[PDB]
């Protein structure tokens, strides 16, 4: 319309007192130095504290939170003017400044299902995990037209200019023009968090300049902004300022006291505890209470070294108990997400969706730091077994699309199950083809276990009789409990502790004089590490490691 | 943000009035004389050096900096005006567009400013211009180029990765209408265009009658045009990242240079394309200058000691230090380090050939070094083995979305140029791949019928293979032949061969247990009293040592080829699994291209020879 | 660069059901530049060659473009224009600026721009009768005579529109000169008994206030609906032998009085008088300064009873010139050229009079006494100047009012003097 | 109007060449002193002869007597952009110059009769005697509106302004607001030179400040100014810039 507004009182005043709050003088000039910090390292998004606005001016900060576009962009052009003041040079190279907003919000820290439409319109922060990504695209934010024949220059914010007064060509100004990338991507709330019963919901984000290769599908965001609508039906949208990372890391006292050995062996009772209704494949049972715990953190920056994602496979005959004991790990499952058969979403692809671009991150991308429970192993597609392949060795996700190039976390471990296509015993020939898994690769796997139908009729009398004792006439809470305080531990291995166990490696390795033995030495760090995890020690202990060694010797019967 | 005609009268003035005597220590006028030819149209492209514009303008070369196509069409123009003082005589005709050019000026002069009534600035012009980025600009990483980079002359580098085939693409379009007589002239900025239909000629604009035109190609400007992706140098693209591909377009006279697989430097302007939820571009690099070397064209003791030591004690020492032991093997790595970039020129492109083979990929977990190799080797690209499908190498015709009309692009080979080629998961290879290989060692004489293909593939990388044993390990009982189902002739062209067999020695396997600690346990990774150190500065050693450019001995020759004569005859006398042939010939001479080169002696070469020897004694009877 | 997009350029036409106008256009400029008219005795030079410049030296901006050239010099071509010259009438005026071109040539700086050109176009062919301007003759070049009676003054109208990419900007628009008047045939062609029939008119840049109310003037242009006015002209041997005898008659006064009024009422020196009148005086022209009155008038008074009701229908049938009113007139024109308020913005009504149709005759004048006061104030002074006056605020116009007077009303019941006594002193003692 | 262009070149290079032609160094520096008179006479309408501009400048004269608007704005800026560089404070203290315009016209002096519509958006000279004339009223020109509500302040060129955006009340600050002084006169061509066939031309003359007492009915007044039209009635009217009297 061209109708300008003459010198707002709420503006100034924000300005004044945004300024002030930024102006640390009195104070050691923490925010002070933070802005050096950042002129310094050329960044141009200062991240604000809100529990500080809160304790300099109450009012500021319970308005910002309840009105959000004009007291943003208030806030930045008062960051603009501190910015100058301190430095006018930094200032004239640079367009427009942003603010961040970082810290604990009382009301507004809700999640994308508590995230109703009641918050519109308010700075809100909604945690959850990158679901579906998009490739960047630069979009345009002020053009710049010059034409040569009326030497007239027009400028819009925001059909595109391509006419003058008189229809004269308009060649448009690029260098003086100001684009600014964008991003957008989509979030689901905590596996362990969303209930399954009812559906899920999915909030719309949008990245401005600056963090637009902050966050990556697969990984768990904090992500805080203005929440609007683009135009009687509308679609919500949240447009982000700040955006960080997570890293997946009141009864402790209780625990502390069911870790001491004086009184009674804690593993071997915990072992029976995750499969309460499958009688014996006790062995068994150690190794899957062995699947959920194992260090997955190594002082890796920039870069990657060797990981503790081995998993655990499990074949046997139907009805046997191989498809139940996934369900058993599932239902008391920490950071686990349970994926079957075919998954036609792409089992560990983006598989790059058309028709909207989104790339849709899969099973064992969504379960990152996790344990993924998947059934009917042979049912997944050729190419999902030549793809699965390359998630285990490097550790990563490798996707090549048209033009899509991405990298994915992928920190996971896996058990598996599958029926051994038709075979009934399979005795005869090596499980290294004989269970349908083609690739010799099964190698890489932890462990391989085969439950035959032996006929034992000795051990058939204690089946029949277990099942029918499960009534209860007259601790699935205690478990996960235990696995929160190991996973803060690293229990380090010591070599002189070590030196006993490695020496029986080799006799692991004689048995076939009187099914390969070069990887074993990884197997057995995992293992020895899981053991000494239950006890909560730092230190390897020569028995703790000593029933790993006995887990590996039945390991290949 | 200024006037334009003082701007077009700065260059009008720096154009006609600079010169240099660096020409013959004479003063020619350096762009006068290019002014001359472009007048007399004996030269197409017309450079301007930003460097001699900062000599005397430096903000002149700021203000062309922040934005680009709009200086770019003012020198165009500038240029265009100060040609017809430096006409001469008469056209000789060089071709179509000149005789068109002629008549249509003296037509217009025949009927001796009008908004509508003149030639467009890009149809009367038979010269292109383009801008070579100043020195003072850094190169910049093809990552760091983002939106906020639009419109700024800028140079990145990268490799080619696919090239399109040089095509017309048309800048004015012709028209003409059967009742005006006169000429339509539509120019053509996007990669799509609406043909007209009513004709703007002003005889119509009076009549309002049907004026159904016909467009035609006679009179049109036609430029050239190509199409070539190209991506990040894997020297400098972070472990923890992948390469990425921004799209370049290249016009006029600097087509035709870029090869796949070559290095090239590529300066343009960043602009956005349209395609005709937001508004959505793309973005790609107008190209203006793609430069070779310059330069090409035709120490002492008391502060170190590195030369003097052998590199099989103190290069292997710091490379691939997780690796359990096998240092043995590792010396040959030491020789694919080397290669054989360093080549006379004679032809033998074949010294850069080493195919490398290793059986059994669960040995000591040796699958990892595989791509360590790759990483930390310069001028080398990361490859897979059996990544992707059959598409990733070969060319195929398939529907597209973007663009790309039967464009052609690189397979895995290509990829790494004159480098290290690693390929993993030989077994899971189809025949067809397998022949491909096979294709290399024919000394690359691809010509093919198929419609798909008909490249020559520019194979001077070196080929790694590791290969899995067929579904159970080596049989002691079963030799060659029987217990390996694919033919030993297909195995034999392969020079190298080499295969672990996980031996039951207790004492060597102690070792491991306490050695896989201390990776990432301490900071003292190189133990013999090796300063940390930069990790960067560790590759740039490398280079200087490969810049002195040794001499190997020739006499040298004589005396190794007596101690051949013994070798042949045990060998086949043996009549075991193990043999030679003629192919240990190439092996020997190719031993003595990285072992004489370390030795900078040149008075006599000696232990060369025991050296040689004891090269092939770990590989005889490697079994 | 998929964003930008150039204009559509076309080049100079280099090279050479619905038909093409190029070629009328192109013989449109070959004779407008080439023709040439003149006489050797008088030498030969390119007489268009400075009486142009002169023309546009003077500002005129417009140029008189005389069919009869086009007609003498070749008449094959003059024919075929006049089919249909409202659509190529635009082409004509166009061809007009490309001439100018010529001669302007060198424009002292300041007289850079060349300023649109209109022609007006005229034929000495015999006009036709209004009876002519039916909806047969529709779009075609016409030719009709007569008297204007309303005037309107300048205003402004446009002629093309510009819209904004919102309030329309008059400013950025070139409006045109624009007057409206109201013609009436010559009384000739009318019929005995009849209204006069009335036509509008609609001028252009320069027609505009060329002509004033009252002069005999011809009007040139096109009919469509009113006439597309393209020109208009100001005005300044049997039969005779046969007169001669009729004039050489000694007693011819006689006998042309019995004929004029019936005997069955008046004197015969009564009669003798209008036959005075019909013939009128002379208007002696002064070499010095004002003129002279030169035309008498009769006020017929008298005792009534006389049969004056016959006289009424009579002199109608009998008048050469006159106009037979109903009662006090129609709607507000009155007896002498007065002016009227516009209802919309009160812009301008030039109503006009009766006394000014007449200029040359006489004017029936019937129920004289019963005229308005507000006119008698301008009456007085037209009866004697033999010219009408304006007496608005800043209107000095005065119309040519050399109408003599035949007031006929009745007799007002010097002592015979109620309110006047002067206009008795301008008139005549008849019974 | 309000609308303006964003950093023309054109509308640059005018301020530019006119500033030129305001700082008489080379010369006395005629205007200078003008400049100094104004300033030290409370006076703020500055008369620059034509004649000087077409002797600096024939290019700058012809755009400016061909498209009076733009010309004359920019003009206007040129002076106070020299007065603010001579005396700034002068300058802060009123808020917008205007400039008037004298001297010797070749074909642009004309006559009512002669003032026909070809003269459109021109600057033209008429010369007469006066005959309507209206009283002296003042005319708003920019309105400021405060919202005690909403704590804004909205201002608008030139119906009135009387609800918010949401209808809240809008409590006008008058003193921010500039009114201006406006009258309404006429003419009519001289009574010796107009013919007495035709009828007489009336134009309509609006004078803005500083116009309103310096001419009154009944006088011989020469006028100059902007001839504009405003928008199904069509009058003609003239923005005047400079009157004088006659009568010599």
């Amino acid at each position: 319309a061209g109708t300008v507004v003459l010198d707002d009182v709420e503006l100034r005043e924000a300005q004044r007192d945004y300024l002030d709050f930024l102006d640390d003088e009195e104070d050691q000039g923490i925010y002070q130095s933070k802005v050096r910090e950042l002129i310094s390292d050329n960044q141009y998004r200062l991240i604000v504290n809100v529990n500080d606005l809160r304790r300099k001016n109450e009012k500021r900060a319970n308005r910002l939170l309840n009105n959000a576009f004009e007291e943003l962009v208030a806030f930045q052009r008062a960051l603009k003017d501190f910015v100058a003041s301190i430095d006018a040079t930094y200032a004239k190279q640079y367009e427009e400044f942003y603010v961040g907003l970082e810290g604990s919000f009382g009301s507004k820290h809700v999640s994308p299902r508590t995230l109703t439409s009641c918050f519109l319109s308010c700075v809100v922060c909604v945690e959850g995990i990158v679901t579906k990504c998009s490739l960047v695209r630069p979009k345009v934010v002020r053009s710049v037209h010059y034409c040569p024949a009326t030497k007239k220059t027009i400028e819009r914010r925001y059909v595109y200019p391509t006419k003058d007064e008189e229809n004269n060509p308009l060649e448009t100004e690029y260098g003086l023009s100001v684009y600014k990338d964008h991003q957008t991507i989509t979030i689901q709330e905590m596996p362990e968090k969303a209930p399954a019963g009812q559906l899920p919901r999915s909030v719309d984000v949008i990245l401005d300049d600056d963090l637009v290769d902050k966050a990556k599908p697969g990984d768990r965001v904090q992500v805080v902004g203005t929440y609007r609508c683009l135009p009687g039906t509308f679609r919500t949208v949240l447009i982000a300022c700040n955006v960080k990372q997570m890293s997946k890391d009141e009864d402790i006292a209780k625990i502390k006291k069911f870790s001491k050995t004086r009184s009674k062996d804690i593993f071997d009772q915990l072992a029976k505890s995750l499969a309460p209704s499958i009688h014996g494949h006790d062995y068994v049972k150690k190794a899957i209470l062995c699947l959920l715990l194992g260090g997955v953190e190594r002082d890796l920056e920039n870069g990657s070294h060797i990981r503790g994602d081995i998993n655990i496979l499990l074949i046997g005959d139907p009805s046997v108990a191989k498809s139940q004991l996934l369900r058993y790990v599932l239902c008391t499952a920490p950071r686990a997400i349970p994926t079957t058969g075919r998954g036609s979403s792409g089992v560990g692809l983006t598989a790059a969706v058309t028709t909207d671009r989104r790339l849709e991150a899969g099973a064992m991308v969504l379960a990152d730091r996790g344990v993924v429970c998947i059934d009917e192993f042979d049912k997944m597609s050729d190419m999902d077994r030549t793809a699965i392949h390359e998630v285990m060795e490097q550790g990563r996700v490798t996707i090549a699309k048209a033009g899509i190039h991405a990298r994915l976390n992928a920190r996971c471990s896996v058990l598996a199950a599958a029926n051994p296509v038709y075979g009934r015993y399979d005795q005869y020939k090596t499980p290294m083809e004989n269970i349908g898994l083609q690739d010799s690769l099964l190698s890489r796997f932890d462990l391989l276990f085969i439950m035959l139908d032996q006929m034992d009729p000795e051990q058939d009398r204690e089946i029949s009789d277990h099942v029918l004792r499960m009534h209860r006439y007259r601790s699935a809470a205690f478990m996960k409990k235990y696995i929160h305080v190991a996973k803060i531990i690293k229990p380090v291995l010591t070599q002189e502790s070590a030196t006993y166990i490695a020496e029986e490696y080799s006799r692991l390795r004689s048995q076939d004089s009187m099914p390969v033995t070069a990887r074993t030495l990884e197997t057995l760090i995992r293992l020895a590490t899981a053991h000494a995890k239950a006890r909560m020690s730092k230190t390897v202990d020569l028995q703790d490691a000593e029933e790993a060694v006995e887990l590996v010797q039945y390991a290949y019967f | 943000l200024k006037d334009y005609a003082l701007e077009k009268e700065k260059v009008k003035k720096f154009l006609q009035e600079f010169y240099q005597d660096d020409e013959l220590g004479k003063k020619q006028f350096k762009y006068g004389n290019q002014l001359v030819r472009l007048a007399h149209r004996e030269q197409v492209a017309l450079y301007v050096d930003l460097d001699d514009v900062a000599e005397d303008d430096p903000e002149l070369v700021d203000s062309i900096c922040e934005n680009a196509r709009r200086y770019a069409k003012l020198f165009a123009d500038a240029v265009q005006e100060l040609l017809p003082q430096y006409k001469e005589r008469e056209v000789v005709n060089k071709d179509v567009l000149d005789v068109y050019i002629e008549h249509r000026l003296m037509m217009e002069q025949r009927s001796r400013r009008s908004p509508q009534n003149q030639y467009p600035a890009e149809l009367m012009r038979r010269f292109e211009l383009y801008f070579q980025g100043p020195s003072s600009n850094k190169p910049r990483v093809i990552r760091e180029v983002r939106a906020d980079s639009v419109g700024k002359l800028v140079t990145v580098r990268g490799i080619v990765t696919r090239v399109s085939e040089v095509k017309p693409k048309m800048v004015v379009a012709t028209y003409t209408c059967d009742q005006c007589g006169a000429e339509t002239y539509q120019p053509i900025q996007s990669p799509t265009f609406m043909p007209l239909i009513m004709c703007p000629s002003q005889e119509c604009q009076t009549n309002r009658s049907g004026g159904r035109l016909y467009l035609q190609t006679r009179g049109s400007r036609f430029i050239k045009f190509q199409e070539m992706k190209m991506q990040e140098h894997s020297d400098q693209v972070p472990v923890g990242n992948i390469p990425r591909s921004i799209t370049v377009l290249v016009e006029g006279e600097n087509t035709r240079i870029a090869q796949p697989g070559d290095h090239v430097s590529v300066t343009g302007i960043f602009l956005p394309i349209l395609r005709t939820q937001g508004l959505l571009s793309e973005t790609y690099l107008e190209a203006h200058r793609i430069v070779k070397m310059n330069k090409s064209e035709d120490t002492r003791e008391e502060l170190r000691q590195i030369a003097e030591e052998d590199f099989y004690e103190k290069l292997a020492a710091s490379i691939a230090p997780e690796i359990y032991g096998h240092e043995d093997v590792k010396k040959a790595l030491l020789l694919l380090l080397v290669g054989g970039v360093d080549q006379s020129p004679r032809g033998m492109k074949i010294r850069g050939n080493i195919n490398i083979c290793l059986m059994g990929d669960p040995g000591v977990a040796k699958s990892q070094l595989l791509s360590y190799i790759d990483r930390l080797a310069p001028r080398s690209q990361y490859t897979t083995g059996r990544g992707s499908s059959g598409v990733g190498l070969t060319a195929a015709v398939l529907r597209d979305s973007v663009s790309g009309e039967l464009t052609l692009e690189g397979g895995a080979l290509v990829l790494a140029d004159q480098g290290v080629c690693c390929i993993d998961e030989f077994d899971k290879m189809a025949e067809a791949d397998r022949t491909a290989i096979h294709e290399v060692m024919e000394q690359q004489t691809i010509s093919i019928a198929k419609a798909g293909i008909l490249t020559t593939l520019n194979a001077r990388c070196s080929i790694l293979a590791a290969a899995n044993p067929a579904y159970g390990r080596y049989n002691p009982r079963r030799s060659l032949e029987q217990n390996i189902q694919l033919p030993a002739a297909l195995l034999s062209r392969f020079d190298l061969l080499w295969l672990i067999q996980d031996r039951p020695d207790r004492d060597n396997d102690l070792r491991l247990a306490q050695h896989i600690t201390y990776v990432h346990q301490h900071s003292r990774q190189p133990p013999s009293q090796f300063e940390p150190l930069d990790m960067k500065l560790m590759r740039r050693y490398i280079a200087m040592c490969r810049e002195k450019q040794p001499m190997v001995p020739e006499s040298l020759a004589d005396y190794i080829t007596a101690a051949y004569v013994e070798m042949r005859r045990e060998a086949w006398a043996s009549k075991d699994a193990t043999y030679t042939s003629a192919r240990t010939l190439l092996a020997i001479l190719r031993l003595s291209t990285a072992l004489a080169r370390l030795r900078m002696v040149d008075v006599v070469e000696k232990e060369d020879v025991n050296e040689a020897i004891r090269l092939m004694e770990m590989s005889k009877d490697s079994l | 660069s998929g964003f930008d997009d150039p204009g559509i350029f076309y080049s100079d036409s280099f090279g050479g059901g619905q038909a093409r106008k190029s070629q009328l256009q192109r013989r449109f400029k070959e004779f407008l530049r080439q023709y040439r008219v003149g006489t050797d005795r008088t030498g030969f030079t390119f007489k268009y060659r400075d009486e142009l410049k002169r023309h546009y030296n003077l500002g005129e901006y417009w140029i008189e473009v005389e069919m009869e050239d086009l007609a003498s010099f070749d008449e094959d071509l003059a024919d075929y224009l006049y089919k249909q010259p409202a659509e190529h009438l635009q082409l004509l005026e166009e061809a007009a600026k490309e001439v100018a071109d010529e001669v302007t040539r060198p424009r002292p700086s300041g007289e850079e721009v060349l300023q649109d050109i209109q022609v007006m176009l005229k034929s000495d062919a015999s006009p036709s009768s209004i009876r002519s301007l039916k909806s047969d003759m529709m779009s075609h070049l016409v030719k009709i005579p007569g008297i204007i009676i309303a005037a309107s003054a300048v205003r402004a109208k446009a002629t093309r529109i510009s819209i904004q990419c919102y309030f329309i900007m008059p400013d950025k628009c070139k409006c045109v000169d624009f007057q409206t008047l109201k013609l009436q045939e010559l009384p000739d062609a009318v019929p005995h008994g009849e209204m006069p029939r009335h036509m509008q008119l609609y001028c252009d840049r320069y027609l505009c206030d060329k002509v004033v109310p009252g002069n005999r003037v011809t009007i040139m242009g096109i009919y469509s609906i009113y006439i597309r006015v393209l020109g208009i002209q100001v005005d300044t041997p049997q039969e005779e032998e046969e007169f001669r005898r009729l004039a050489a008659l000694p007693n011819v006064y006689e006998v042309i009085s019995k004929s004029i009024a019936p005997s069955i009422f008046g004197g015969t020196d009564m009669k003798k008088a209008i036959a005075c009148l019909l013939f009128g005086g002379s208007r002696k022209r002064l070499p010095d300064g004002l003129t002279r009155r030169g035309d008498i008038n009769l006020l017929m008074l008298g005792d009534p009873g006389t049969a004056k009701s016959q006289l009424l229908k009579f002199v109608e049938k009998c008048s050469p010139i006159g106009v037979y009113t109903s009662g006090k007139g129609s709607s507000a024109a009155g007896l002498t050229a007065s002016v009227m308020r516009d209802p919309s913005s009160r812009n301008f009504i030039m109503e006009g009079g009766a006394m000014v149709l007449a200029d040359g005759g006489v004017v029936c004048i019937d129920e004289f006494d019963k005229m308005r006061e507000d006119d008698r104030v301008a009456i007085h002074e037209a009866m004697e100047q033999q010219t009408i006056s304006i007496a608005k605020a800043g209107i000095t116009t005065t119309l040519n009012s050399r109408c003599s007077v035949l007031a006929a009303a009745n007799s007002v019941f010097e002592d015979n003097i109620d309110f006047m006594p002067t206009i008795l002193s301008r008139f005549d003692m008849i019974f």
